[PDB]
């Protein structure tokens, strides 16, 4: 208790120093100072969204290389992780990275979850067979347009 | 290995050893270094500021019509860092006989207050007439209510001090915080001119008064220039002024303090002839003063100084 | 009116501190500290 | 944290309710009159009274033992006892503790001294 | 080198607030 | 400054860190002069000759 | 109105719409008038910093 | 009186002759130039006022 | 402390102020001489002598240069830019003022701003604002508008208001008429290639300085500068300054003045109420926001008052009366009264306000609630464009 | 209401298009990541696969 | 009949007066200032005569001159990015919105 | 007088948490990078050399300070 | 209507629907724009604090020239990076020093571009030019100055200055080094002999012992000094810790102290306290709450 | 000219050291550093350029 | 372009790799055994913007998600070269725009016919 | 519907003067509790409307 | 203040050296929700619980 509150006479006493003041450790309480900003709070607080005064205090995360980093590194290079092309002779940069699922499995719900026998062969095909539906497409002029709308999507 | 010394950032043999950073290492910078931003120094010139007004300002404010009407009379009078050599003489004639015409209190008294600063840098005696003639009636005599406009006063001061007068007591005294208060919006020059002044004079009291004032007021201590101070404080040979100021020379700084013992050891020394009139012999002050200055300094060892005569005991 | 009636309480309990402290030293002496001496 | 003698007499004329003014004159014999609102807590006493509990606390010196939020003077003769028992009074953790040093000489214009301790060294 | 100025005087301050009050 | 093992056991980062650089680029000042703003002109007459 | 006091312009206002004494653009100046822009100089210099 | 005021040096011997260990730090270059940004308390206050 | 006698320089070198290569004591001077920085001959020299007096005047009148500095001053009068600047090259001391009057006058009438700019700065901040002068600043501004310059004009417009450093420890600030002279040059120039913005900026420091009346204070300055050389007592009332020819004129064109801002503001509203449409009219113009000005003097200031009402009307009229000397409400009647129309426009937020075109409505919208584009939302539809329909909330 | 569709995927999410169809579903991602800027005509880079 | 239980009665009755006056004084000045209060601190005035003993601008430290005498607890806390924190320097206490 | 007996509520609530770093965890240290040693040479009067493990030697330091000393693969 | 409509918005908070807005506007009625719509945008996004976009607004506006930037546009920005460089970052972030300071040295870049753009630097408010002429005074030098700043008076005098506020810590001259942080062991072997192959100054926080090994809050309960042994030390460190408690004292200090009333409850777990007490002969009822 | 070949601005910093991979290293550093600010103001400077283009006064 | 990029990457703590349920709880592994059981979590407490007190995913030891304002990076794609459908609002303006010659030629939606009709 | 508005006028007063005060004044701002503004709100302050008779 | 909820901290990224990045499906929707007993006939009864 010393340490905490020595010769303190209120808690805003080291508030002189702007790096201190806006902390927003104990609370948002100390940066809420004009009723409209009090409002505006419970306002946006209630539609679910995020606190602007809890914004007094900027935090970046870690960011999700430094994560990959540590987990890659706590785990010796995490060979359950990578793809077994990883292991072979020079492996491209796609292959030199973690298992993370794509876009591109999303519409085959032959393969349920374990895929059974010649099913991820079928499924490879199948996403072939897009791909060249896509260089058709723009060959051919008919891409998707930002824009549009259905019956020119149709 | 030499009388020369190695020098630490050229030689290959200190940088690449096993204390410091090999070649071969990866060369990144090791820590940041936060200095400027985690602690700042104000800054401080060893030489004093090049173009600084270095004078009493004396505020003139005037509605841009009497400015323009009295244009003849005042183009005479000091306009901003610009002093005309007209003889005093003249220029109190003018306004003795155009002043009565024009009707504004404020456009008087701006106009009186350019005549005197006039007077006062060329030290002409017979300008406190005015004072007595216009001003006395309503601000000075028989607890007059009204309240002077503050540039009248600075002038009529800085008019005192230039030419030494013992009539500036009187003002100064109505200036503190149950008269009208002025005190607090003195310059640093004001101060400065005030007790160099007071102290060719010789007033131990005077001295004694106004630095309790300059303190309560929070004026600038450190930068009320050191000429003047020294002079006061030579004025300064009874008892109880005396303990006031050494108790008061604590509110110096360092530097400060430093540079009183040195001006101090001028103006009785070489320097005696830079001013017009000689100092006073004052022994004790002088001795006092570079005592303090001694004290207040960091302290160095000269140990065949100190122990020069120490015998070992065997008691 | 209560600085009267709290001075007086003070010099009570100055009193019986008093009291204490050479009854139960056995008398009115006491020791300075280590650095009395000096 | 030292208290001036502006703030001793402020404290006489408006007291604090929670502020408490801890007289720590040692010798009953040099001690004549009383700081106003004072409590005393002789400085010889010190160690063993901040290790009793509230109750035996109250028992011995007769009044309630400060609790460690609140604001302690400490007053004696020249300000030296007080300041020791300030360093007492500061490691058991009190929270505001505060000497004022010239204390009862500066009020009551009394000189005396708690300690007899002089400036000179003796030679070595 | 101690003291440097001159005490104060014995002075007594609490004396005129009581008598006052 | 969470790597506990920074030059004990042998990390010594390949790249500068972002808190670093900032660090440092905010110790110093920046000189004015390096802005490099003239919406003028050339002063013909008067720039090379002015005062001593 | 343009120092805030609106309680006191208040009763003016009606007099005025009752006797038809008002016209389109003198409804704009009003209506704009009770957002007290005398008070929101004082306001922003002193209190708003 | 003040506890980082600390010997840079070594008490002077024949070792800072017969010996290549260095007499003074080498310099810091990560290290910025040292200059006045800052203010008094007086500024400060003069400021407020 | 050493000191230089350029005069008496010997051989013997008495006061031995040289620097002696191998006498006693020599070391650490020439450790301290191979040290010196970049400037310090010259900055030594330069700061000994040439510095401000103790009674805060400036170093500028000395008796050796001064033929040379007549000679800079009458060089640049007859228009010779290059000489004079070729002469203030070889001057020692700080020249005075008049120099950098001259030589900036000389810079207008060829437009060269530049060097007027460089001249100015040269004289300002290194020569201890020898250079921050009404009469030059004025010139400089003159220049400005010479150059058609607006970034500029409003540079030498910030210039003049100074700051703290050359206001309050310098001390040398412009004086309050010049203010107002620059200021009202720079203001005409703006109002009459209609840059709001700016005229805007420099307006509300006429209003916070308290100098909207100022011209009329000059003239009545005048005639109370007579009044005193023959004997009789000076007064400023509110009665004398309404006896002033400018504000007796004004008060005269006020209601032709009223009329023209109505007549186009009318014709403003017409026009957009049309391209509105896309050209008939449209409903926009049938009622605007102005209303018309009762018959009489009193009415014509009272409608004046409560239209354009945040700006000062009166004292706009009084500025716009003179154009380039010639004086426009006693010959050009027309091309008075549309000068303070459309300044008085220009001036007001309320008129721009008022003033505005009708813009079309924003839909709000919602996403589509079977996701396709997050581009294609579905819009709202006012009551107006859809008739019938269920009845829906807001 | 936008559950409309729910039955064809029951108690998974909603979907506007057939997630049954592979080509459909991958068609409509890339037609969400055209109009999110993710996807469209880009100046070319030597890196980018040109063959 | 119970005040003496309270702070505004017996001896702390004066003590609450004067809490009251200054409160009354102290609202005058704001209403002077634009209604922005004048600093905590007292830093804001033109005497030191004027700033009251109770103002936190008062300095109780073990010592005026001597800064490693001058902490709050034992040793010298630091604030964030080990700025000092005891004794703060004018540019560090900043006034901003 | 009194007119009444109480119980005394205070409250002692710390919900606010100000903890301030004292400034000796920011002060440097002289940290290191370190390898096994796999030999030394001295040289000041009479060089000696040890040797501890006898591989080919990726890095190699040298010092001058009092002694000539040379720490290979150190 | 529609700048009064976005800076509603934008008081609020809701910068999404403000620029939307303002899109709008730019898509079809370009020509009517005024600055105002900037200047709300601009409020709005400082408010959300998104200074990123605060500045990205301001760019733009210097990019196209026209509305043009009136003297309260320049204030809102630059009171928007007043705040960004005020802000903390969290702790991780917070070891070495506060990082945001950076965003002031915008500052006069920010300035020159006001010049560019006819903005006259003088209508700002008083107490923005406070923190800009501060924020100058951090970050701006001339090329004047820049020739002299090196001379090594300056630095010593700022050494100086930091000395007689008692900060020596940082300064790079002035602090001797003196704790060197020892290698870890491995299980691997313990007979291979580590040598240091470099050596840096780094700050202690990187590695410390973890603060469950070490004794509980060390800077209040113990007193530590760093010092250096006056004796000859054959081998080992020449410095230690001397280290005591804060609550320490001489086993013999009841003999040290003067007599108590205290001294004849020597040795005694619970004494009966309010026996020897006073209060008991004080007080006339006296009860006794145990 | 289009692509690489063209610009409005360049600057060259030319790196020095004592040994050569010293300075190829620092130049790796430099110019990842260069990469990433880059990218953060082109982009800015990018939207700005497509407000523009979505329309605008003159 | 992951599956789920917003409530893997952006959404979730541990960027989907950190395994938040798991418990402090003392193991008999090996490697494990400096690992000490954990006192369960503070009640009402308030955390530094940087830690949670360890319950959930929801509240993981280490917050890794930023505080700030989360924005997409501007899309490479080239809006100048790239022809959109026509709109309403575009084809009443169409007398007074500017096009390219490929914007009125365009392949897929070409403008000039549609000036014509 | 008239006097709900009249009395919710009354009440918006009420609290109007409480935020003006809390909003001015420093010492009440030095101890951080959101808790100052709503612990006296419409229902607590005075005038109070059931004590309008006496 | 003991440090335990430092070391609680310490301990868990010890722990995390063990744990696989878990299968989140192929389709991840669908995963999620079964996982969840939404869709159609993925209803899994409580486990049976003997009584007290
Ligand atoms: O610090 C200084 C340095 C120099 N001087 C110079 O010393 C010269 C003679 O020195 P004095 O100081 O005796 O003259 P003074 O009182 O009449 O001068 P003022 O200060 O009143 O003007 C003065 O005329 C002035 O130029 C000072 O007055 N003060």
């Amino acid at each position: 208790l010393f340490q905490q509150n020595a010769y303190r006479k209120t808690p805003t006493d080291e508030h002189w120093n702007p790096y201190i003041r806006r902390s927003t450790e104990n609370g948002v309480g100390h940066l809420l100072q004009n009723k409209f900003d009090i409002m505006r709070r419970e306002d946006r607080l209630s539609k679910g969204e995020q606190d602007l005064t809890e914004r007094n205090t900027i935090h970046y995360g870690v960011p999700i290389q430094q994560i990959v980093d540590e987990f890659v590194f706590r785990h010796r290079n995490a060979r359950g992780e990578r793809p077994l092309d990883y292991f072979k002779p020079f492996p491209n940069f796609r292959a030199l990275r973690l298992n993370r699922m794509y876009r591109d499995v999303e519409g085959f719900s032959l393969m349920k979850q374990r895929p059974e026998f010649l099913e991820w062969e079928l499924f490879t095909r199948y996403r072939q067979h897009h791909q060249q539906r896509r260089r058709l497409a723009l060959l051919h002029g008919l891409e998707p347009v930002a824009n549009e709308t259905a019956q020119e999507r149709d | 290995v030499g009388y020369t010394p190695v020098n630490p950032d050229t030689s290959p043999m200190v940088a690449y050893s096993q204390y410091h950073w090999h070649y071969n290492l990866p060369q990144g910078m090791e820590r940041p270094h936060s200095v400027n931003r985690t602690f700042a120094a104000p800054f401080q010139s060893n030489h004093s500021l090049v173009n600084k007004y270095r004078g009493v300002w004396i505020e003139f404010d005037m509605h841009p019509a009497f400015s323009v009407a009295l244009e003849p009379q005042l183009r005479k009078l000091p306009r901003g860092r610009t002093l005309p050599k007209t003889p005093a003489e003249e220029v109190i004639a003018d306004y003795t006989a155009l002043a009565p015409l024009v009707d504004d209190e404020k456009t008087r008294d701006l106009w009186l207050a350019k005549v005197f600063q006039h007077c006062a840098f060329q030290r002409c005696g017979g300008a406190m007439e005015l004072w007595e003639r216009y001003c006395h009636q309503r601000f000075t005599a028989e607890g007059a209510t009204a309240k002077p406009p503050l540039s009248l006063v600075k002038s009529v001061l800085f008019y005192c001090n230039k030419t030494d007068n013992s009539g500036w007591r009187a003002l100064f005294d109505r200036c503190l915080k149950d008269g009208w208060n002025y005190t607090p919006l003195f310059d640093t020059a004001q101060w400065s001119f005030m007790l160099k002044s007071i102290g060719r004079m010789g007033d131990e009291d005077g001295v004694r008064a106004v630095l309790e004032e300059m303190l309560d007021v929070q004026a600038d201590l450190d930068r009320v220039e050191a000429r003047s101070v020294v002079i006061a404080l030579n004025a300064v040979t009874n008892a109880d002024v005396y303990e006031f100021v050494k108790k008061y020379l604590f509110n110096f700084g360092e530097r400060k303090v430093k540079f009183l013992r040195t001006t101090y050891s001028d103006l009785r020394g070489h320097g005696a002839g830079k001013l017009r009139i000689p100092l006073k012999e004052n022994d004790n002050m002088y001795y006092h003063v570079c005592w303090h200055s001694s004290i207040r300094s960091p302290r160095q060892f000269s140990p065949r100084q100190l122990y020069f005569d120490y015998t070992p005991s065997t008691l | 009116w209560e600085l009267s009636r709290d001075e007086q309480l003070f010099w009570e309990r100055v009193e019986l501190i008093r009291k204490g402290q050479v009854a139960s030293i056995g008398s009115s002496h006491k020791r300075g500290y280590a650095d009395e001496a000096a | 944290h030292q208290v001036y003698l502006k703030d001793m007499l402020h404290l006489m004329r408006y007291p604090e309710p929670y502020t408490h003014i801890i007289d720590c004159r040692t010798s009953t014999q040099k001690m004549h009159r009383w700081v106003p609102h004072s409590l005393w807590l002789p400085r010889d006493e010190v160690e063993y009274a901040l290790q009793l509990s509230a109750d035996e606390f109250l028992d011995m010196y007769g009044f309630r033992k400060p609790d460690k939020s609140d604001d302690v003077i400490l007053l004696s003769h020249n300000g030296i006892y007080s300041e020791q028992a300030g360093w007492e009074w500061k490691k058991q953790f009190f929270q505001h503790v505060y000497n004022y040093r010239g204390g009862t000489n500066e009020l009551f214009g009394e000189s005396y001294s708690d300690m007899n301790v002089s400036d000179v060294l003796s030679p070595w | 080198y101690t003291p440097i100025w001159k005490s104060d005087p014995a002075v007594d301050n609490v004396a005129p607030l009581r008598d006052e009050d | 400054s969470h790597r506990r093992d920074y030059i004990r056991m042998g990390y010594i980062p390949r790249y500068t860190p972002w808190e670093w650089i900032a660090i440092q680029e905010a110790d110093q000042p920046l000189i004015a002069e390096q802005i490099r703003q003239d919406n003028i002109g050339t002063s013909y007459f008067f720039s090379l000759n002015r005062y001593w | 109105a343009q120092h805030g006091l609106y309680q006191q312009a208040t009763p003016i206002v009606d007099e005025l719409h009752h006797q038809k004494a008002l016209h389109a653009g003198h409804y704009a100046l009003l209506i704009n008038a009770l957002a007290c822009p005398r008070l929101g100089q004082r306001i922003l210099h002193c209190d708003a910093q | 009186m003040l506890s980082q005021n600390v010997a840079k040096t070594t008490v002077p011997s024949y070792y800072m002759i017969r010996t290549n260990l260095p007499h003074r730090k080498p310099q810091n270059q990560w290290e910025g130039v040292y200059y006045y940004s800052g203010i008094t308390k007086r500024q400060r206050h003069l400021i407020l006022l | 402390p050493a000191v230089v006698d350029h005069d008496n320089i010997t051989v013997e070198d008495p006061n031995r102020v040289g620097l002696n290569a191998a006498t006693l004591d020599c070391r650490g001077r020439i450790y301290r001489w191979l040290r010196r920085g970049p400037f310090f001959q010259v900055d030594n020299y330069f700061r000994r002598s040439v510095k401000l007096n103790r009674d805060g005047t400036l170093p500028t009148d000395f008796v050796h240069e001064a033929p040379l500095m007549r000679k800079i001053i009458r060089l640049a009068h007859r228009g010779h830019l290059k000489a004079a600047c070729e002469e203030y090259r070889r001057v020692t001391t700080v020249p005075p003022v008049e120099v950098y009057r001259a030589l900036t006058a000389c810079c207008v009438p060829g437009a060269k701003l530049a060097d007027a700019v460089s001249i100015f700065e040269d004289g300002d901040s290194k020569l201890f604002y020898v250079s921050r002068d009404g009469e030059v600043l004025h010139n400089l501004m003159r220049c400005a508008i010479a150059a058609r310059h607006r970034a500029r004009i409003m540079w030498v417009y910030n210039v003049m208001r100074g700051r703290f450093y050359e206001n309050v420890v310098v001390r040398a600030e412009v004086d309050l008429i010049w203010r107002y002279r620059i200021a009202m040059i720079a203001l005409e120039y703006l109002l009459d290639h209609e840059c709001a913005e700016e005229a805007a900026a420099i307006y509300s420091y006429l209003v916070e300085e308290e100098l909207l009346r100022c011209d009329v204070h000059v003239r009545v300055g005048l005639h109370m500068r007579e009044a005193i050389a023959a004997g009789k007592p000076i007064t400023l009332n509110n009665d004398v300054m309404n006896a002033t020819s400018l504000v007796r004129d004004a008060t005269a064109v006020a209601p032709e003045v009223a009329r023209e801002l109505q007549r186009r503001h009318a014709q403003t509203l017409q026009n957009n109420a049309v391209e509105a449409v896309g050209a008939g009219s449209a409903p926009w113009s049938i009622l605007g926001p102005l209303t018309a000005i009762g018959p009489t003097a009193e009415d014509t200031m009272v409608w004046l008052q409560q239209h354009y009402g945040d700006v000062d009307v009166m004292s706009i009229m009084r500025w716009a009366r003179f154009r380039k000397g010639k004086d426009l409400m006693a010959k050009d009647r027309p091309q008075y009264l549309a000068r303070a129309a459309a300044w008085i426009e220009l001036l007001s937020k309320r008129n721009r306000e008022m003033e505005e075109v009708p813009l079309t409505y924003m839909r709000k919208s919602k996403p589509l609630v079977l996701d396709t584009n997050s581009n294609v939302r579905v819009a709202w539809q006012t009551p107006l464009m859809r008739s019938g329909g269920p009845p829906r909330l807001l | 209401p936008r559950n409309l569709n729910h039955a064809l995927n029951y108690g998974i999410a909603n979907y506007a298009y057939n997630r049954g169809n592979y080509v459909e579903t991958q068609d409509s991602i890339w037609e969400e990541q055209t109009a999110s800027g993710q996807e469209g005509w880009s100046p070319a880079t030597h890196a980018d696969g040109l063959r | 009949c119970g005040v003496n239980a309270y702070e505004f009665g017996g001896k702390y009755a004066r003590t609450y007066a004067y809490a009251f006056e200054k409160a009354k004084k102290e609202l005058e000045a704001t209403a002077a200032s634009g209604f922005m209060a004048p600093s905590l601190s007292h830093e804001d005035t033109e005497r030191l005569s004027d700033q009251p003993t109770t103002s936190p601008s008062v300095d109780r430290f073990a010592s005026t001159t001597h800064p490693e005498q001058r902490k709050a607890q034992f040793v010298p806390r630091v604030g964030p990015g080990s700025t000092p924190l005891e004794d703060p320097a004018a540019d560090q206490k900043s006034e901003w919105s | 007088m009194f007119l009444i007996h109480f119980v005394h509520y205070k409250t002692i609530l710390q919900k606010y948490t100000f903890k301030f770093k004292h400034i000796f965890l920011s002060i440097d240290k002289y940290n290191s990078l370190f390898f096994n040693i796999s030999g030394i040479l001295i040289w000041l009067n009479i060089i000696h050399i040890n040797i501890i493990l006898i591989k080919y030697s990726f890095f190699i330091l040298i010092n001058n300070f009092e002694y000539l000393i040379i720490l290979i693969s150190t | 209507t529609y700048e009064l409509v976005m800076l509603a918005l934008s008081l609020q908070g809701n910068m999404v629907e403000a620029e939307s807005i303002l899109s709008f506007l730019r898509s079809h009625h370009s020509e009517h724009i005024t600055v105002e719509s900037f200047n709300a945008l601009l409020l709005g996004h400082r408010e959300a604090r998104q200074f990123d976009c605060c500045d990205a607004i301001w760019q733009e506006l210097v990019d196209r020239r026209w509305p043009r930037a009136s003297p309260l546009t320049a204030e809102l920005y630059l009171r928007s990076i007043m705040d960004h460089a005020n802000t903390p970052t969290s702790e991780p972030l917070q070891s070495f020093a506060n990082i945001n300071v950076v965003e002031k040295k915008k500052v006069p870049l920010v300035l020159a571009q006001m010049d560019e753009l006819g903005v006259p630097r003088t209508h700002l408010s008083r107490v923005l030019m406070d923190e800009v002429e501060d924020s100058l005074r951090k970050f701006q030098t001339y090329r004047s100055r820049f020739y002299e700043w090196g001379r090594a008076v300056k630095q010593f005098d700022f050494i100086e200055f930091r000395r007689r506020n008692g900060w020596l810590y940082d300064l790079h001259l002035m602090k001797c080094t003196t704790k060197q942080v020892g290698p870890l062991r491995d299980f691997n072997d313990p007979d291979a002999v580590q040598g240091a192959v470099a050596t840096a100054e780094i700050p202690a926080f990187f590695n410390e012992r973890p603060a469950w090994e070490r004794p509980p809050l060390e800077e209040t309960l113990y007193v530590t000094t760093n010092k250096e042994r006056y004796d000859d030390v054959r081998g080992g460190d020449i410095y230690y810790d001397d280290t005591r408690g804060l609550h320490d004292r001489s086993p013999t200090w009841m003999n040290e102290v003067p007599e108590t009333r205290y001294d004849r409850l020597y040795g005694v777990n619970h004494p009966d306290i309010a026996k020897i007490g006073i209060r008991r002969h004080l007080n006339v009822e006296y009860v006794n709450r145990k | 000219e289009d692509g690489i070949r063209g610009s409005e601005v360049t600057y060259k910093i030319v790196l020095e050291g004592f040994w050569d991979h010293h300075v190829m290293k620092l130049a790796e550093d430099v110019c990842m550093f260069l990469k990433d600010v880059g990218r953060q103001i082109v982009e800015e400077k990018l939207v700005a350029v497509r407000r523009l283009l979505q329309g605008g006064a003159v | 372009q992951l599956q789920a990029q917003d409530r893997i990457i952006c959404g979730t703590h541990g960027a989907g790799i950190v395994a938040h349920q798991t418990a402090v709880n003392s193991s008999d592994n090996p490697m494990l055994s400096s690992v000490t059981t954990a006192a369960p979590a503070a009640d009402l407490s308030r955390t530094k913007p940087h830690e949670g007190t360890g319950t959930s995913e929801r509240d993981p030891y280490i917050r890794t998600l930023h505080n700030q304002r989360s924005a997409a990076p501007e899309s490479s794609v080239s809006q100048s070269h790239t022809v959109n459908a026509p709109t309403v609002d575009e084809c009443e303006m169409l007398a007074e725009r500017w096009g390219t010659m490929n914007y009125w030629h365009n392949d897929t939606f070409p403008r000039l016919v549609v000036f014509l009709k | 519907t008239a006097l709900w508005d009249a009395t919710r006028k009354i009440r918006s007063a009420k609290e109007a003067a409480l935020h003006r005060s809390l909003s001015h004044n420093t010492r009440m701002r030095a101890s951080a509790d959101l808790k100052h503004w709503y612990e006296e709100d419409a229902n607590t302050l005075r005038p109070l409307a059931f004590e309008a008779l006496k | 203040t003991h440090g335990l909820r430092e070391k609680e901290k310490h301990d868990f990224t010890i722990l995390q050296r063990t744990v696989r990045i878990p299968f989140q499906g192929y389709d991840m929707d669908r995963f999620l929700a079964q996982q969840k007993g939404t869709p159609y006939g993925a209803q899994q009864l409580p486990p049976n619980v003997v009584p007290s």
